RNA sequence: CGGAAGGGCACCACCAGGAGUGGAGCCUGCGGCGCGCUACACUGACGGAGCCAGCGAGACCUUGGCCGAGAGGUCUUGGGAAACUCCGUCGUGCUGGGGAUAGAGCAUUGUAAUUAUUGCUCUUCAACGAGGAAUUCCUAGUAAGCGCAAGUCAUCAGCUUGCGUUGAUUACGUCCCUGCCCUUUGUACACACCGC
């Protein structure tokens, strides 16, 4: 199965979210274009490369 | 420098410059059947009398 | 399958038992009271 | 080029001096050498009951030569361990007295350890001597 | 007080402000002469730079802050006498 | 007394049961020294301890 | 027989009470001690 | 004292209540928040500009701070001060937390890359290390003491080779570049270093 | 074994400790669920502080609880003194439509001053400002000591 | 006189006095070898410093150390913590600076603790 | 003595800081 | 062709230095058993959280890796795997034991498959590394389980907890030790043979995200 | 941080929105600096992606 | 009274902290429709706690 | 109640 | 009096972990509630071997010698803890983890030991098979574990207070919830922002 990873570009905090969960703009590390945002758990920062199954979805507010 | 003897529930390893008894496998229930050294000189089997 | 019977609800050993039992909290009781008194 | 037990280790030259003393002969081991507990905080006798008194002599030996005149109960506080209680905390113990006064007659009937001044037993100078040369077997073992 | 400074300050307030009555009560040396003369060899320092004149007024901080200068044999033979050579810092 | 501290003593054969010893608790002591102190606690393991 | 030292007071329900009380005193009048900030 | 410099008025004298001699002293880069470090207090003393007054005193430094520098980037700071330490704080993001770092004697020097991740420090015995800042680990040390021309002076009693007048530097900076150096202390030189070779690359009298 | 019996306060710039023995303890912990603090900054309510030393006392309490309060801060603590026994309870309270109404909240207990040092704890041997005296005559009668 | 320097390695509780001349190549950590460590696991995070800058200095120097205080973990990162600091300071003071910076930036790249000590002193927050 | 001890001062400089059985005691 | 003359004298000890200490001079190796190279990350975006380019022989380096936020991706993973085995009561801070039994590991993986046990360790925790989770959003109520990704970081944690924890209840009441249990889950999760507790669990995971994603 | 949480598919929109308002000069000339000053923060933000892409009535829609 | 196991054992909450993994999970309704017990079962994987 | 920024995406 | 907005803070919030308690036994503070201790074994048990600290100095503590398995006692002399490391043994069995009980024997203290004052030796080998409802607490030399020393006016002795050793997982972000607090006159001074 196909399986694509995405850099971050930025970290978006101040924004209504449960605890835990991260809302982060990534780039496809194939193509520099592409940016999602997308969720992250875990202790992240800037600029580094994620994993992803699904890419067209983009993870949403969780209030 | 090492050769292994199968007995009583029992494997043992004798030296070949000292010809004494270097180890003794005793974790078995009933009497050990075959003793085999592997090809690179480290691993042995012991077939037993449980199948 | 070998079937087990409950108990619910050595006699020397259950009355040693239940007789330090009684010197244990009769020896407490009497203790908190003393020392109630003695304050 | 001239060696010792500081430069040999612990476990190799003690085990080796044990051996060294079994073929020997020359101790006058004890006769209750397999009844004794070696110890009172202990709960079973030494498994091996072969070697266990040669081994607890030539580990005297060694520490009265890494240091230089010992006593009994200086000994013993040494090899005694920790006990334990049971259902209380644990606390210090000590070990067989008689036990150490027999492996120090015994050296000093072999004549490797002797009387010593300010009290005490030390490591005499043929002792010595063999303790280096056994130290030379050790180390020159490999062949 | 108004009357500190209108009586107490003195002649002798200011020259225990001096230094080498600082060294003397600091017991940088046993006696203030010869700690005149260890400014002199320069084997002292005030904090950030060393010093050479005694006529000299420390500031609190700078009294606080002064001490040998390094790698002199002043201090040598104290961390010798006190068996704490460390040559690692030239001690 | 049959144990003593820095400022602490354990004094046997007072009396009779700690309860005895709870009875006269907490209280002003002195000694023949003329020296003063109190009885404080009962030791558990003797009786009059 | 004598005691050494006052005797730790317990407390009962008229003794918070009374404290009670005084403190409905202390606060309908509003006098109870503040560190107000320093002027200046 | 801040001040303009198109209108030329002062901004702000922020004062600390006792009013302690600040030496050393630092600006955030959007030049919201200012530091200063005195030498008797050794309390890092922040005022925001726009309130005027203080928002704290940082204390961690034990003994008078040589410098404070921001890294502009991520906008924290360094304090150098004479406990031999370098002690880094990041203050905004509700953090408030601290890098100690211990150098071998007391640092009188202290500079930022302009880069922002690594800095260079001077101490008294005449070595200007360069320190990593994320893992806070030595990038590393440039030797100074030979390379140093102090002068004699008339009232000497000693040469001016066994003279341990100036014997460090006082003051660094960065090329913008961050690969060269110009130190210059008490002595009679100004040098110049290199970061990649560790070498000096030019020294005036 | 569990059970909190000492107190001791410090001033950090060299400023003098006060050591306590605390007694009754009576936690929220141990009683009830009530909920949580207000955490506002509270109102504080000394009682019978006569001496000089009961002076220096509300001194440091005063300066250990927060400088410059609210006129309206809701909720109010208490310094009762009484036989040389202070003790201390939490107090919300409100005033009502006539008068007031207060709740207890927070700890309760008894806490007794039996040491008062000049330098700091970690000293141990620096000059004791005041000393409790258990072995006199006086003993059990003597207040302030 | 002989040239020798002394220094010392110093954890929690732990003081080791090293003693550093030009010698024949022998190590005696308290006249055992350095071959001759408690631990046996941890023998070859003493030899760190050793293996790090190779031996041929170490052929010309003689050390002698003496270690005090501290638990065995202490004991011995105080031990190779004296070590670095021995023949940093032998290397600086008898031998040259040059090679000494070369050394020391060594160490700094591998592990500064060698060289520094590791102070944990506390923090509040 | 712990006073002093606490305040050693470890920079004093002090110009002091440079300086058969019978038949052994008759030999010595 | 061209040459450097560096060494001039026979290097000779008058302590006796073994000549494995003398090679290791020359390589640092684990236990002066395995090389440093030949190890590397067989995926990219876990790269730079993995650090093993810095050689060691034990992972016992006492540098203060607990201050910042990407001090453990800065720390050597032995020594992480280390204090992540040293988890249990009974097991609270005993590092001697903890190295011990790490070197019995490897020399087992080692004797299993002979390529390299830290590699085995290395392609063990890329595989199992997870890659999607699914929170419980509350719902006002309607607690359900929303999938969103991990960060690299949590996914080695998770991976190293989660290998720790498949041993020790592995051989938590066992004829079989730790050391050998860890070298099997290890193979293991190396194959990802989907008979090691960790790469199931991860699986169910990863399942139960692209279910509710 | 509500105009950089925007993915770019609401961007375009958005410049589309711009688009049409600048048809409406006289909505325009209510909010101008406030429409310029969004419309620079945008464009700013997600810089890289948009000159990466290609659009030539996007283009008609800049000119 | 053989003193062997505790039998009756009062556990922590979930049911599904204590089932099997590879498991089907039903609950008999009055409403639900009809099937078999054999051929379900038989319809049923082989490695499945039912 | 929404966040802003969703607001404004979905006006 | 209420509503609304904005901002901040919280191991009484979110989030990630850890560690206990509550299950067995023992001790101890409360009238059936609480605080600790020992176990539930293989990272374990046992036997040898090795050994690394610090706080503590108002007929007492002792170097050494003697015998006694041990407990011990004797004559003389002055005023280096455990956990840990190696080897071996055991091995998955309520088994050798666990030591509860009981008997027997030997020694010391005390008038007297009896209801074993106390220690030791052997035999007897229970419960406990990792703890439900739940519970708490916490972000580095931390939790934890280990052992050592002193009781030095409150309080403490199967207990308090100091001391050392070893030593982590996971956060270090967020107000999303749980609250709680602040603001909703820039007042103040450049430039910018904002503008009931």
């Amino acid at each position: 199965t196909p399986v694509t990873l995405a850099k971050v570009i930025k970290v978006l905090g101040r924004t209504g979210s449960r605890g835990g969960v991260t809302q982060v703009r990534v780039e496809f590390l194939e193509d520099t274009s592409r940016t999602i945002v997308r969720n992250v758990k875990g202790p992240v920062r800037e600029n580094d490369i994620l994993v992803l199954m699904e890419s067209e979805r983009e993870a949403r507010r969780l209030r | 420098h090492d050769f292994a003897v199968t007995s009583s529930t029992r494997v043992q390893i004798f030296s070949s410059r000292t010809r004494q008894v270097i180890k003794t496998f005793s974790r078995f229930k009933d009497v050990v059947y075959s003793a085999s050294f592997r090809s690179d000189g480290k691993l042995l089997c012991a077939g037993d009398a449980t199948g | 399958i070998p079937t087990h019977a409950p108990k619910y609800e050595d006699r020397t050993r259950s009355e040693i038992n239940k007789m330090k039992a009684q010197l244990k909290k009769e020896r407490k009781f009497t203790m908190k009271e003393i020392r109630k008194d003695a304050k | 080029p001239g060696v010792s037990v500081r430069d040999v280790a612990a476990q190799d030259f003690i085990n080796a001096y044990a051996s060294f003393l079994q073929r020997q002969g020359k101790l006058e081991v004890p006769g209750y050498v397999d009844i004794v507990k070696t110890s009172s905080g202990n709960e079973m006798p030494p498994q091996d009951a072969e070697g266990w008194f040669y081994k607890r002599a030539a580990s005297v030996a060694r520490h009265i030569y890494m240091r230089k005149q010992v006593g009994v109960g200086k000994l013993n506080k040494l090899y005694g361990g920790a006990k334990s209680r049971g259902v209380r905390p644990y606390k210090h113990i000590d070990a067989s007295g008689s036990i150490n006064r027999k492996v120090l007659q015994a050296l000093e009937k072999i004549g490797i350890v002797e009387i010593s001044p300010k009290g005490g037993r030390r490591i005499s100078e043929n002792g010595q001597r063999d303790l280096d040369r056994i130290a030379a077997q050790t180390l020159e073992e490999d062949e | 007080k108004i009357s500190d400074l209108e009586n107490k300050v003195t002649v002798s307030a200011i020259c225990r402000r001096r230094l080498p009555v600082i060294m003397h009560r600091l017991k940088m040396a046993e006696t203030i002469q010869d700690a005149v003369k260890f400014i002199e060899q320069g084997h002292v320092r005030v904090g950030p730079n060393l010093i050479n004149d005694p006529a000299y007024l420390v500031t609190r901080n700078m009294e606080d802050y002064v001490t040998w200068v390094d790698n002199s044999k002043i201090k040598k033979t104290l961390l010798r006498y006190r068996n704490q050579i460390d040559d690692f810092d030239f001690s | 007394p049959y144990k003593i501290f820095k400022n602490t003593a354990f004094i046997k054969d007072m009396f009779s049961s700690a309860m005895e010893v709870a009875r006269f608790e907490g209280a002003q002591i002195k000694t023949v020294s003329g020296i003063r102190g109190e009885i404080k606690r009962a030791l558990s393991k003797p009786e009059g301890h | 027989f004598d005691r050494t030292a006052k005797p730790v007071p317990v407390i009962t329900s008229e003794v918070t009470e009374s404290l009670e009380d005084m403190i409905r005193r202390r606060i309908q009048d509003s006098n109870f001690d503040d560190l107000q900030r320093r002027t200046l | 004292r801040a001040w303009d410099l198109i209108r030329y008025r002062n901004f702000r004298t922020f004062t600390g209540t006792e009013r302690i001699q600040f030496n050393c002293l630092a600006v955030d880069p959007s030049g919201e928040v200012v530091c200063a470090g005195s030498l008797d207090n050794f309390d890092i003393h922040v005022w925001s500009v726009q309130t005027g007054q203080l928002l704290d005193a940082l204390s961690g430094h034990e003994g008078p701070v040589s410098c404070l520098s921001f890294s502009q980037e991520n906008s924290v700071l360094a304090s150098a001060s004479w406990d031999k330490t370098i002690r880094i704080w990041s203050i905004f993001g509700r953090s408030q937390q601290v890098e100690p770092i211990e150098v071998y004697s007391d640092v009188l020097a202290l500079s930022m890359r302009p880069d922002g991740k690594e800095v260079a420090v001077s101490t008294l015995k005449g070595q200007i290390s360069i320190f990593n800042i994320e893992d806070a680990k030595q990038v590393g040390n440039i030797d100074c003491r030979k390379d140093i021309i102090s002068g004699r002076f008339n009232q000497d009693r000693f040469t001016a080779k066994n003279s341990e007048r100036s014997k460090f530097f006082t003051t660094i900076h960065y090329s913008f570049d961050g690969m060269a150096i110009v130190a210059g202390g008490n002595n009679n030189s100004i040098c110049l270093y290199d970061v990649p070779n560790e070498v000096l690359l030019k020294r005036f009298i | 074994r569990g059970v909190p019996t000492s107190l001791t306060i410090s001033h950090f710039p060299h400023g003098p400790t006060a050591q306590f023995s605390l007694h009754n303890v009576v936690m929220r912990h141990d009683i009830i669920n009530a909920g949580n603090q207000s955490e506002v900054n509270p109102h504080l309510i000394f009682d019978n502080f006569t001496t000089a030393l009961g002076k220096r006392v509300v001194c440091i309490l005063k300066h250990l609880f927060n400088a410059g309060p609210k006129k309206d801060s809701e909720r109010v603590i208490t310094f009762a003194n009484r036989g040389d026994f202070i003790s201390v309870r939490q107090h919300v309270y409100v005033r009502t439509r006539e008068g007031v109404e207060i709740a207890e909240v927070g700890p309760r207990f008894e806490m007794r001053l039996f040491e008062l040092r000049l330098g700091t704890l970690e000293n141990k041997d620096a000059d004791v400002e005041w000393q409790l005296r258990r072995f006199i005559r006086t003993a059990n009668k003597k207040d302030y000591l | 006189a002989v040239p020798s320097v002394q220094t010392f390695g110093k954890k929690k509780s732990a003081t080791a006095v090293a003693h550093v001349k030009a010698g024949k190549g022998l190590i005696k950590v308290n006249g055992s070898p350095i071959t001759l460590v408690e631990p046996e696991i941890l023998r070859f995070k003493v030899y760190e410093p050793l293996l790090l800058v190779g031996l041929d200095k170490f052929s010309n120097i003689d050390i002698r150390v003496r270690v005090t205080g501290g638990g065995h973990v202490s004991q011995v990162y105080a031990i190779r913590q004296a070590i670095a600091k021995g023949l940093v300071a032998y290397h600086q003071k008898y031998v040259d600076e040059q090679s000494k910076n070369e050394l020391k930036k060594a160490f700094t790249s591998y592990d500064r603790t060698l060289l520094i000590a590791d102070s944990r002193r506390p923090e509040p927050k | 003595l712990r006073e002093k001890a606490k305040e050693r001062n470890p920079d004093e400089y002090y110009h002091a800081m440079h300086s058969s059985m019978d038949q052994v005691k008759l030999l010595k | 062709d061209f040459e450097v003359v560096e060494e001039f004298t026979p290097v000779v000890l008058a302590t006796p230095i073994p000549e494995e200490v003398q090679q290791a001079q020359t390589e640092i190796k684990l236990f002066n058993k395995w090389s440093f190279e030949e190890v590397e990350v067989k995926d990219a975006s876990l790269v730079d959280y993995v650090q093993v380019r810095q050689p060691i022989f034990v992972a016992h380096t006492a540098g203060r890796y607990a201050n910042k936020r990407f001090r453990k991706a800065q720390c050597p993973i032995i020594e992480r795997l280390t204090n992540s085995l040293m988890m249990n009561g009974r097991n609270n801070g005993k590092k001697l034991k903890a190295v011990r039994i790490i070197k019995h590991t490897l020399d087992i993986i080692n004797v299993l498959t002979d390529q390299n046990p830290i590699q085995v360790v290395v392609d063990a925790i890329t595989n199992t590394g997870p890659r999607e989770d699914t929170t419980r959003v509350g719902g006002g109520g309607a607690a359900r389980r929303q999938a969103v990704d991990v960060s690299p970081l949590r996914r080695v944690n998770q991976a190293i907890a989660l290998l720790t924890i498949g041993a020790r209840e592995a051989a938590f009441r066992n004829i079989k030790t730790i050391a050998e249990t860890l070298a099997e889950e290890l193979i293991n999760a190396a194959k990802g043979s989907s008979t090691s507790y960790a790469i199931k669990k991860k699986d169910e995971l990863e399942r139960v995200a692209k279910s509710n994603r | 941080d509500a105009l950089m949480v925007m993915p770019f598919s609401y961007v375009l929109k958005f410049l589309k929105f711009i688009d049409t308002v600048m048809q409406n000069k006289t909505l325009l000339h209510s909010h101008l600096p406030l429409i310029c000053k969004n419309l620079f923060f945008i464009i700013k933000f997600n810089h890289k992606e948009l000159v990466s892409q290609k659009n030539e009535e996007l283009k008609l829609q800049i000119n | 009274v053989n003193s062997e196991e505790k039998l009756l054992k009062v556990i922590k909450n979930p049911i599904t902290d204590h089932l099997p993994t590879k498991c089907r999970k039903v609950t008999l309704s009055f409403d639900a429709p009809v099937i078999r017990v054999q051929d379900y079962i038989e319809k049923l994987d082989d490695d499945e706690s039912i | 109640s929404l966040k802003a920024g969703e607001r404004l995406m979905e006006a």
